């Protein structure tokens, strides 16, 4: 079966890396966020001596910034902020077009609407949050919500089914329509707070985890529960593939992928020993990105690096 | 926070023999709202919140509206 190796990294940060965004559009383009306040956007290469360079740096968020999300057209960049606002930016300036206002504490999540006309929001503030382009706010989930801190959010990407998805501290998954504004679904079972979710590209399946180490699948559609994966120690981030049938993992300070077929460990990715004279010697890989192209992965540390693997046979 | 806690007065009584004085202080009570004291707290009282009503086991479920 395939086996991964490690291709390369990039270091021009000051804090640990939040979150890693791409496109099918620019393959020699990715973007990338931290609690260093900026954004940074690199152009790669097949040069020999390091495998990319940064070539512009987006600055006006006054604290840490905790999620960022890309346009369709390759055109436009979303992104959220500890100082509770959220801010639209022109990729070919570097600067922002709008201002979106409205929380009063601390953002956790964002995303863009498949047709990329809408966007949503969640925060330590307890409210889900629906906005407009034009940069005013729709709707407000208010009591119905997550008792404490909604942890992420997430559209299924296709058209037939206009739902979203959203995990809390409270422990619970739930499951939402678009033009009705309203619940559908609760999934309960986990034990531990909540760190992430994710939707598979053909918009069939679920997965969640958290401090649980557990990997938890569910139907988006049919409406009920499938098996878990025990992941290990702790869950920070979720994707699927592109173009296989793997689910993949960042678990403290290893990655892993499973097979689905036969439900397998296809290999764990580990670091080399820098000796430390106290526990958690290595440090943790905190977000993932698999490229357009299916055949490379991005994965950001608190060592404010980005390390890069290919697939080999 | 003696600014704000603690109310005081001073007074003189004349008595055959000459004057007397006579001080007096009191420490208010912390009042959230009612005016029988300040509702700002004292800067070194911290207070916790108590967890409540918890289960301890769980088993997978999905629950529709």
């Amino acid at each position: 079966t395939e086996q991964m190796t490690l291709r390369g990294t990039l270091k021009g940060h000051n804090g640990w890396v939040t979150q890693i965004a791409t496109t099918p559009q620019f393959p020699d383009m990715i973007l990338s966020a931290s609690r260093d306040k900026t954004i940074i956007m690199w152009k790669l290469t097949r040069d020999e001596t390091n495998y990319g360079i940064p070539q512009r740096a987006l600055r006006g968020h006054s604290h840490f910034v905790s999620d960022v999300v890309i346009s369709s057209d390759g055109q436009f960049a979303l992104s959220g902020s500890w100082d509770g606002t959220l801010r639209l930016w022109d990729l070919t300036t570097g600067t922002t077009t709008r201002r979106f206002v409205g929380h009063t504490k601390d953002v956790l999540s964002v995303a863009f609407s498949s047709d990329n006309r809408q966007i949503v929001s969640g925060s330590r503030d307890k409210t889900i949050k629906l906005w407009n382009t034009l940069g005013v706010c729709k709707y407000t989930v208010q009591d119905e919500s997550h008792s404490e801190w909604v942890s992420c959010v997430r559209f299924s990407p296709n058209s037939s089914n206009p739902i979203i998805v959203s995990c809390g501290w409270d422990k619970l998954v739930k499951v939402w329509n678009l033009a009705n504004c309203k619940l559908k679904t609760n999934h309960i079972g986990h034990t531990g707070y909540l760190n992430t979710v994710t939707v598979s590209p053909d918009g069939s399946l679920c997965a969640s985890g958290g401090k649980d180490g557990q990997a938890m699948l569910w139907d988006l559609n049919e409406g009920k529960h499938l098996y878990t994966l025990d992941g290990g120690d702790i869950i920070n981030a979720l994707c699927f593939s592109p173009n296989r049938y793997w689910l993949c993992a960042a678990t403290g300070p290893s990655i892993k992928i499973w097979d689905l077929e036969g439900k397998i460990i296809v290999d764990e990715l580990k670091q080399e020993v820098i000796s430390t004279s106290s526990k958690a010697e290595p440090p943790q890989c905190t977000s993932l990105a698999w490229s357009a192209d299916g055949q490379t992965l991005f994965a950001g540390y608190t060592d404010n690096l980005v390390r890069v693997w290919q697939v080999t046979i | 926070p003696v600014n704000y806690y603690v109310d005081t007065a001073v007074r003189h009584v004349l008595l055959r023999q000459g004057v007397l004085g006579i001080k007096v202080k009191i420490m208010l009570p912390w009042d959230p709202s009612g005016k029988i004291g300040p509702k700002k707290p004292l800067p070194d009282h911290v207070s916790i919140v108590e967890p409540k009503d918890e289960i301890l086991p769980t088993t997978p479920i999905s629950e529709q509206k």
